């Protein structure tokens, strides 16, 4: 049981080479040579060319051209109480019928 | 892995199997440490019982039975080193193994970067270049008439040799290349 | 605080015959409500990201 | 006295519960060398092709190529008409087309009985 | 459950089966037979649009509810005393519904009796 | 910028079986007659800062006392602030 | 009509008076001209028809198919540059010259006012396209192979000449307006059924039907890579064009007829699915998807209803683009390993990653993914069949699902896992590849945009 | 993962230090070339035990093929250190 | 991003009082949160209007006569 004198040997020539290889996969200190030419402030002007040019231009189209055409944004109406004023016509809802309240 | 393998299994190898691998999923059962060492010891002495055994007849009628054992409660789900064949992250950066030889189509803009690795890398595959031509004839004359038995290969024996066909298991890219 | 909701069909797609597909999008209570918490998860997940997959 | 292991075609006997493991004898001994042997043999082959370094391209597999041709291009010139097979082409090639025929003309026929009888409410059914 | 026990126990005819219900006509138990009341009307229910399965007798609680909210959104706990007055009057509708599951139960053990003691009857 | 400080192992002679449930599976088996030689190799788990373990509940109860610290103030401060 | 005609025709004299080392740019970028200028035929009106003169007309379902037909020859070019490079000047200008003669053939049927000339230049594609798969194939196969796209194709279509004089002989025209204007039901009998057969039986053989269908794998499996563009593209969709035109005057005889071929096709899509699932070669797996997708187009055409016509339309103009893309992938991946195998060649995302890209946008047009075209033909045709049959949609349905398997497998064998140790001569794409994956896959892209384009008459 | 780049003389260190914590190897004889069942008088179950004791130690688990041949600590180490690509 | 903290190998690891204290903060909070409301909100839990017997229910509101009228 175990290594044979050529297992041993093999394995040994191998890992030194290995060890030798592997060393010579590191990099020099100037290794990498880049050739260089050339031809709050960071969230304020991020909110400024991601969030408010948008927002222009969605207003812009919705407003003017989407609303251009009928039934392209629809509304669902507002919910309507007793008591309240509809500010087109200025005419009071009338209220409930004073429903016996106890408890 | 890097062993060759034989053309059988001893009763020794077998034994040593089935006792690992009784080992491995005794732990698996046995969560805790203390719980597992002391099962550990018990079933070592179990399995040790019937070392002295002599006629071979009856050891391998012993350990027939205790591979039949083994089986029966293997727990479905054993333990797995992550890096294992069956562990999660067994082969996780197989991706990442770029061949060395794809460095040779490299852009001379790209070969500029890097200057002193890549005088290192003529270096190294001049000196494969003359040590495949000393192992060829190294190989053919080591080699026993009508091809070999075991995928075993045989040493460097001189002083400037190198082991034959060395340089795919040398220049193997990394265990975590990226 | 109001119940608003809404449909906008703003680019039409593709007249058949009497079938209308457009890009249309529904921001009823569902759409409306869903959009925060997937997005405030998925920013929490990015930033964990940053650090789980830094390598 | 445990319950025993039924192997099945898609759950196979584990070597370790091989019958044919223990029962060992030379011949399987001289069998196992053999078959290592030949085992060793290709690989020294595809080692030796492999290591080159004047080799610029693929390493051609004999078996791979085999494989494809036995695959592919031999199917034909080693068929003959059995009964076995004249059975199991007919069977596959005729008997689900007019199961599904039938299946598709039961089902129009009695769709064209409901149209011409006409309960069928076909009511916003515009575009077909 | 008490109930489901003892129907799928006991006998299934002395309780009732509640797809069916309710089996008597209303006028049985007493003659004055007062009608419910409803405050909402259907335009301002309609225009409150509160759902199909909110439109029911307790709709002008939730509507008074659905008001404070909308007038006080910031603060949104600000009126309770009306989700308290809704659930209140959901309790007495469901109070209600268990009466009337109890008030069937009762008139069919009477029918059962009052049968049985005339098959006796008309035995001897 | 990596943690490369040279950590130096620590001496392998403190590792005892004392204070562990180490000693209960050692006297189990050698009331049989067994001994266990792995014994002092997992020592470490039992001797440091993991000696002391928290029970379910404990753990469930993490905070408890702060917070109901907390909820008795802002309770006692409430009933003051109300009374008014 | 003839502005398009007559610029394919002095393609020739071009080609073959050009320099030695000039020939490939001078016909890539007259290609690319003679495309922009039959872009123009795109602009179809909702009215009759482009009647430009008696004898060639031009309509909504003729214009894509015109369109496709010429952007086509500038990309086969940039594929055959590479293999066709230790070529005589002789033979590379003879290739150039089949591969126009090719366009001129199929530009000339597919606008073919008269059936007869339709026919005549239907077949006149015969010979460019059997020339170059008998003549520049690698393997030793392609001359079986040609045999096989040759008699196929006539067996199905020598009945259909004579069926095409018979009505000429009753009708007294074979011009489609005329034909389309005088329109006559067909009488439930034998005669009838005959001259229905001669009539479809022509167009089924090359689309193909299933069962009829074995000349494809070998046409496209031995053809050079020019050939197999040509083929996939747009010779497969000859048949679907002849259908929809013929079948004006096939009613209502079809609503009888069309049974054993809706089941031929509903069944032959599964069974070539199943078979691209097992498969040991990358351009048979690419036939077998097209001929899934034809047969869809046939049971569509069978079907006949307006979404059927728009479905089919859109499904072979996508498909014609995607089995292109495909094959050119193929081509490549085949240039480099030289095996023409799928399991040779592994873990190719970490040697060219941007390949990889193209493979997987290509498996994904395949895998008819949102909202590209292939799935708006899709869903037209499983709509319209629903209304055909509420059951139908059950085998639809598999096949959609054994689609995508396949295709993903597509690309998982080739693209994922780990490379093979033993090749060593992949080199990095050239910047041709690429360009010719990008030209395949950014007209699909852009089409998705505005559907009209390509939904045919009946939108 | 923050981990550091393990060496061969930490790889050393914790081979000699799990070995040390095994009570039937006398601390103070062990070497780092000693064998075991002939310079320390082991049986082939100790091995395959010390074996997965190391195989617990490093996080990674040794096949029985390569197990069954490391007989010594030093060629221990020297297959840690080449399954795990250590420079220095 | 954080700061440096070396392993121990076998020894308990490095903690810093930031993260103990802020853990101890968050249960705090968490316990907090769950006692207040349910000193403020405990209807939640165990209701509000008490479930009615049927049985208690006399037969002049259920609309039973004695088995004799009907
Ligand atoms: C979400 C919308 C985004 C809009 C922003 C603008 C985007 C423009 C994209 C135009 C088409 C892309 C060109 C295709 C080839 C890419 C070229 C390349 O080499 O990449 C390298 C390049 C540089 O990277 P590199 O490191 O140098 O290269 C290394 C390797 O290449 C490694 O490469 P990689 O690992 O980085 O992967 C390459 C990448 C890129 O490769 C691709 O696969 C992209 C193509 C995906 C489509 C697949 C076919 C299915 C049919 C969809 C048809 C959509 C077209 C619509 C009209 C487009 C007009 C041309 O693949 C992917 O990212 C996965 C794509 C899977 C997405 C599935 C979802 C599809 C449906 C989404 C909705 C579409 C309609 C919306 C309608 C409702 C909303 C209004 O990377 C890119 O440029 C990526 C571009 C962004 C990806 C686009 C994916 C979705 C967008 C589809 C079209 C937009 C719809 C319009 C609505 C807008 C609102
Ligand atoms: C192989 C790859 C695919 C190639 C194409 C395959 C599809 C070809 C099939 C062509 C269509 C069907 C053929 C005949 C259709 C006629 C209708 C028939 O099916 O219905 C019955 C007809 O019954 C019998 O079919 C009658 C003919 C029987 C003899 C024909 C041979 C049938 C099997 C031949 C198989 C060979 C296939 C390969 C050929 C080379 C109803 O009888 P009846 O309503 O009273 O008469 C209808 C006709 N009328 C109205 C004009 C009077
Ligand atoms: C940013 C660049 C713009 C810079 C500032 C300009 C801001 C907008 C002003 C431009 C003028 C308005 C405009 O865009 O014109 C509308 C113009 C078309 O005009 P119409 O005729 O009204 O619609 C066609 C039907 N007749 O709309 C547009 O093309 C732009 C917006 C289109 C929507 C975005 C489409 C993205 C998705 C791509 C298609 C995906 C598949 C289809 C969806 C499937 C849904 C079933
Ligand atoms: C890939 C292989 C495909 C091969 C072709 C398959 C289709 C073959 C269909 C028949 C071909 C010839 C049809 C004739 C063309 C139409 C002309 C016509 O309809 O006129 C008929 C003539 O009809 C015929 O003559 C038909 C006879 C058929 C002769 C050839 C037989 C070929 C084999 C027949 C069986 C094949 C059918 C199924 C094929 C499936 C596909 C392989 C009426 O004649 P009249 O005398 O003017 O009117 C009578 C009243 N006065
Ligand atoms: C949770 C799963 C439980 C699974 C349980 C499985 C069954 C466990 C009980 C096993 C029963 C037995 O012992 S089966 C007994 C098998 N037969 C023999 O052991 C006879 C000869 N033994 C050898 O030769 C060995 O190599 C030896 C000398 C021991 C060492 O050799 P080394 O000196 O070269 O190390």
């Amino acid at each position: 049981s175990g290594y044979t004198p050529d297992e041993k040997l093999r394995l040994q020539q191998l890992r030194e080479l290995r060890r030798r290889w592997l060393k010579d996969q590191e990099l020099s200190p100037r290794e990498p040579v880049l050739p260089p030419r050339r031809v709050t402030y960071r969230h304020s002007i991020f909110a400024v060319t991601h969030v408010l040019i948008p927002v222009w231009i969605i207003h812009y189209y919705l407003k003017y051209h989407v609303t251009a055409k009928p039934y392209t944004v629809v509304e669902r109406k507002p919910r309507i109480f007793p008591g309240d004023t509809i500010l087109e016509t200025g005419e009071v809802i009338p209220l409930m019928k004073e429903f016996p309240d106890q408890h | 892995a890097f062993s060759a393998p034989a053309a059988y299994l001893t009763h020794q190898q077998k034994v040593l199997r089935l006792y690992k691998r009784a080992l491995r999923h005794l732990e698996s059962w046995c969560v805790h440490r203390d719980k597992y060492r002391y099962f550990a010891c018990l079933m070592r002495a179990r399995f040790d019982e019937h070392k002295n055994e002599k006629d071979m007849v009856k050891a391998t009628q012993l350990l027939r039975q205790a591979e039949e054992e083994f089986w029966y409660g293997q727990h479905p789900q054993p333990y797995i080193f992550p890096e294992s064949p069956g562990g999660t992250s067994y082969e996780r950066y197989e991706c990442y193994k770029v061949p060395e030889w794809c460095l040779d189509d490299w852009h001379p803009s790209e070969k500029a970067m890097y200057p002193d690795y890549f005088a290192k890398r003529e270096q190294w595959k001049r000196l494969r270049r003359e040590s495949w031509e000393r192992e060829v004839k190294q190989l053919q004359e080591e080699t026993p008439p009508g091809g070999p038995r075991t995928e075993a290969l045989p040493p460097a024996r001189k002083e400037g040799d190198l082991p034959p066909l060395w340089w795919h298991i040398v220049t193997r890219p990394r265990e975590r290349p990226m | 605080h109001t119940g608003q909701e809404m449909i906008i069909s703003n680019w039409h797609w593709m007249t058949l015959q009497t079938v209308e597909l457009s890009l249309s999008f529904k921001m009823d209570y569902f759409s409306v409500m869903f959009i925060p918490v997937a997005l405030f998860v998925t920013w929490s997940i990015m930033e964990f990201s940053m650090w789980y997959m830094h390598s | 006295s445990f319950p025993k292991y039924k192997p099945s075609r898609l759950a196979t006997l584990p070597a370790t519960l091989d019958p044919a493991e223990y029962d060992i004898s030379p011949e399987t001994r001289k069998a196992q060398a053999e078959r290592l042997a030949i085992r060793s043999r290709l690989k020294r082959e595809y080692l030796l092709q492999y290591n080159d370094p004047n080799r610029l391209g693929v390493i051609e597999d004999p078996a791979l190529i085999r494989w494809t041709y036995a695959r592919s291009a031999n199917i034909y010139p080693n068929f003959r008409p059995t009964p076995k097979t004249s059975l199991l082409g007919a069977l596959f090639g005729i008997g689900p087309l007019f199961f599904w025929y039938y299946v598709f003309k039961t089902d129009r026929d009695k769709k064209e009985k409901l149209i011409q009888e006409g309960k069928l409410d076909q009511t916003f059914n515009i575009s077909y | 459950g008490a109930h489901l026990a003892r129907r799928y126990l006991g006998d299934a005819s002395k309780e009732p089966d509640p797809l069916r219900m309710p089996t008597f006509p209303p006028d049985y138990g007493f003659p004055e037979r007062k009608e419910r009341e409803m405050v909402a009307t259907q335009q301002e229910m309609n225009d409150a649009q509160l759902m199909l399965q909110q439109r029911d007798y307790c709709a002008h609680y939730l509507i008074q509810l659905l008001k404070c909210k909308r007038d006080s959104f910031p603060n949104f706990l600000a009126c309770k005393h009306e989700q308290h007055d809704w659930d209140y009057c959901e309790h007495l509708d469901y109070v209600k519904r268990m009466k009337e599951f109890e008030r069937e139960r009762r008139l069919l053990q009477r029918k059962k009796r009052r049968e049985q003691r005339e098959a006796e009857m008309a035995r001897g | 910028e990596h943690g490369h400080s040279k950590m130096e192992l620590p001496d392998y002679k403190q590792w005892k079986i004392e204070g562990t449930p180490l000693e209960t599976v050692q006297e189990k088996l050698a009331a049989r007659g067994l001994r266990d030689p792995w014994g002092r190799n997992e020592a470490w788990r039992y001797s440091g800062g993991f000696a002391n373990n928290v029970s379910f509940v404990g753990a469930l109860l993490k905070g408890f006392k702060w917070g109901f610290a907390a909820f008795v103030v802002a309770v006692g401060a409430e009933y003051y602030l109300e009374s008014q | 009509m003839l502005k398009i005609i007559i610029p394919t025709t002095m393609l020739l004299p071009m080609t073959w008076m050009s320099k030695h080392n000039m020939i490939w740019i001078n016909a890539t970028v007259h290609s690319l001209l003679i495309s922009l200028i039959s872009l123009s035929l795109l602009n179809q009106l909702g009215e009759n028809s482009l009647n430009f003169s008696l004898t060639f007309f031009s309509d909504s379902l003729s214009a894509p198919l015109l369109v496709l037909t010429t952007w086509l020859l500038p990309l086969m070019l940039m594929a055959s540059q590479s293999h066709l490079s230790k070529e005589t000047t002789t033979r590379k200008k003879l290739y150039i010259t089949m591969l126009i003669l090719l366009q001129l053939f199929l530009i000339m049927t597919f606008t073919a006012t008269e059936l007869i000339l339709f026919y005549i230049l239907f077949e006149a594609t015969l010979v460019p396209t059997l020339i170059i798969i008998t003549r520049w194939g690698n393997q030793t196969e392609r001359l079986n192979a040609g045999l096989y796209f040759l008699f196929y194709t006539l067996a199905g279509s020598l009945p259909l000449l004579v069926a095409l004089v018979y009505i000429q002989n009753t009708t007294g025209s074979l011009n489609f307006l005329i034909i389309h204007y005088w329109s006559h039901p067909l009488s439930n009998s034998w005669s009838n059924i005959f001259m229905w057969l001669a009539c479809i039986m022509a167009f089924m053989v090359k689309m193909p039907l299933y069962g009829l269908h074995l000349w494809l794998p070998k046409a496209h499996v031995e053809a050079p890579i020019a050939g197999s563009m040509v083929l996939a593209a747009v010779l497969l969709k000859l048949g679907g064009y002849g259908m929809m035109r013929i079948t004006t005057i096939l009613n209502p005889l079809t609503n009888y007829m069309a049974y054993p071929f809706l089941m031929l096709s509903m069944w032959g899509m599964i069974m070539t699915s199943s078979i691209c699932l097992r498969q040991t070669d990358l351009k048979s797996l690419i036939a077998y998807s097209s001929v899934s997708h034809m047969a869809l187009v046939i049971v569509a055409i069978m079907i006949q209803t307006p979404w059927s016509f728009m479905g089919a339309t859109a499904l072979m103009i996508a498909h014609g683009l995607t089995s292109s893309m495909l094959f050119c992938l193929a081509n490549t991946n085949y240039e480099r390993v030289h095996s023409r195998t799928m399991i040779l060649a592994r873990g190719l995302q970490t040697l060219l990653p941007l390949m990889a890209t193209w493979w997987l946008v290509a498996s994904l047009t395949n895998l008819a993914l949102p909202p590209s075209i292939n799935l708006i033909g899709e869903l037209f045709i499983i709509t319209a069949s629903f209304s055909w049959s509420n059951i139908t949609i059950i085998l639809m349905g598999m096949n959609m699902m054994i689609t995508a398997l396949y295709s993903l497998y597509m690309l998982i064998t080739t693209q994922r896992g780990k490379y093979t140790h033993h090749i060593n001569n992949i080199k990095p794409s050239f910047t041709r590849e690429n360009a010719l994956m990008a030209l395949h896959i950014l007209p699909l892209l852009l089409l998705t945009l505005n559907p009209k384009m390509i939904l045919g008459p009946l939108y | 993962s923050d981990a550091p780049p393990l060496t061969l003389e930490a790889i050393k260190d914790r081979v000699l230090y799990v070995l040390k914590l095994y009570d039937k190897i006398d601390p103070e004889k062990l070497s780092v070339n000693s064998h075991f069942m002939k310079d320390l008088g082991l049986d082939s179950l100790d091995q395959v035990e010390i074996i997965m004791a190391m195989e617990d130690e490093f996080g990674f688990e040794i096949p029985d093929i390569d197990a069954e041949k490391l007989m010594c600590p030093q060629e221990i180490v020297d297959y840690i250190a080449d399954k795990k690509d250590v420079y220095e | 991003g954080g700061v440096h903290i070396e392993p121990r190998y076998r020894q308990f690891p490095q903690l810093t009082r930031s993260q103990l204290i802020q853990a101890e903060f968050f249960s705090a909070t968490m316990w907090f949160w769950i006692l207040w409301r349910f000193w403020h909100d405990s209807d939640a839990v165990l209701g509000h209007f008490p479930y009615p017997d049927p049985s208690q229910w006399t037969d002049e509101e259920l609309g039973i006569l004695p088995d004799d009228e009907d």
